[PDB]
């Protein structure tokens, strides 16, 4: 099969901003409690608030309480 | 009305100005956003049919001060064209920024620049991963929902000049034909399972022969002779993907069949990485440019 693209075979390199680029991970910071109320606020929102257009409504992700 | 070129001046003017300072726009002003680029995105195909040239970015996770920095290597808009592969939030630290000012160019140059569907951009994994808790310091979860009805509508796949397959994760067990892309209506969010779910969370693995379990918790890895094969059925040249930190910024797999593209440097502060975007021009040469200084993938279940 005849290939249409190709590679070049260098590359341009640049300093990248020197910078902190570190920041929170609130998902490390959840107790059973926490996650067991973040799955009922987000099937609330998917079941009242989301709009889904009829046909994706079967791929919607509902969490187990 | 959207005063669409004083957002983007205010966003860009920060290029000058310590790293890490914020863009003090409205809540009108980023609910415009996102209900005028949602409009845009609808009006759109889902699987987007673009012709080079086009420089293509991956992962960028909030790091805005990296996104200025590639848009003044690469060009900014509209010197350039550009498509990005997703994961604009989450895992960083200014992606209120970051989504502003991708959707200010989607808006401004809607026939130029374009962004796909990443696994973050939506409810369930941004709810968690940081995107939420930026929008509840900087505004309210109001913001947040609507960003989240932005999001539903964003394209999954694109197509570069009828040969480079675009998409945020890869290819899936379920795709036999680009109709059944097509066929996704949205506003949609990503399943837990099926076609538009691996589309945006498989990765490649060069030990699995056929598809393989995804250490993830979600999804399909797949090999060398998936891509192949995939490749030959739709008379493509390339899949080019992102969703993998790359320590090059780029990486090949499958005999450079496959392209994983990662544009955030220094990801999250944590690993020596740096980021890259692929410029391919008319003729169809790739090439690279590169923006150099496991615990990172991110993952399904961690509510469960
Ligand atoms: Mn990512
Ligand atoms: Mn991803």
């Amino acid at each position: 099969r005849k290939i249409l693209i190709r590679f070049s075979d260098y590359v341009e390199v640049a300093d990248a901003q020197d910078y902190d680029r570190r920041a929170d991970k609130p998902w490390t910071r959840l107790t059973a409690a926490d996650k067991a109320a973040i799955r009922k606020e987000l099937n609330e929102f998917k079941s009242t608030e989301m709009e889904v257009h009829e046909l994706s409504r079967h791929l919607t992700r509902f969490h187990r309480p | 009305s959207l005063n669409l070129d004083s957002i983007i001046g205010r966003l860009l003017e920060v290029q000058g100005s310590r790293p890490g300072k914020n863009v003090q726009l409205t809540e009108n002003e980023i609910r415009g956003l996102c209900l005028k680029s949602r409009e845009i995105f609808l009006s759109q195909p889902i699987l987007l049919e673009l012709e080079a040239p086009l420089k293509i970015c991956g992962d960028i996770h909030g790091q805005y001060y990296d996104l200025l920095r590639l848009f003044e290597y690469g060009g900014f808009p509209p010197e350039s064209n550009y498509l990005f592969l997703g994961d604009y939030v989450d895992r960083g630290k200014q992606s209120l920024e970051t989504i502003c000012l991708l959707l200010a160019y989607k808006i401004k140059y809607p026939e130029n620049f374009f962004l796909l569907r990443g696994n973050h951009e939506c409810a369930s994994i941004n709810r968690i991963y940081g995107f939420y808790d930026e929008c509840k310091r900087r505004y309210n979860i109001k913001l947040w929902k609507t960003f989240t009805d932005c999001f539903n509508c964003l394209p999954i796949a694109a197509i570069v000049d009828e040969k480079i397959f675009c998409c945020h994760g890869g290819l899936s067990p379920d795709l036999q034909s680009m109709e059944q892309i097509r066929r996704i209506m949205r506003p949609t969010d990503v399943p837990d399972q099926g076609l538009l779910c691996d589309l945006l969370w498989s990765d490649p693995d060069k030990d699995v022969q056929g598809w393989g379990e995804n250490d993830r918790g979600v999804s399909f890895t797949f090999g060398a002779e998936v891509v192949a094969k995939f490749l030959h059925k739709h008379d493509l040249d390339l899949i080019c993907r992102a969703h993998q930190v790359v320590e090059d910024g780029y990486e090949f797999f499958a005999k450079r069949q496959l392209v994983t593209l990662f544009s955030a440097p220094n990801y999250c502060g944590e690993f020596d990485n740096a980021g890259a975007m692929m410029s391919v021009d008319e003729t169809l040469m790739c090439s690279f440019q590169i923006l150099k200084p496991a615990q990172s993938a991110s993952r399904e279940n961690l509510l469960e």
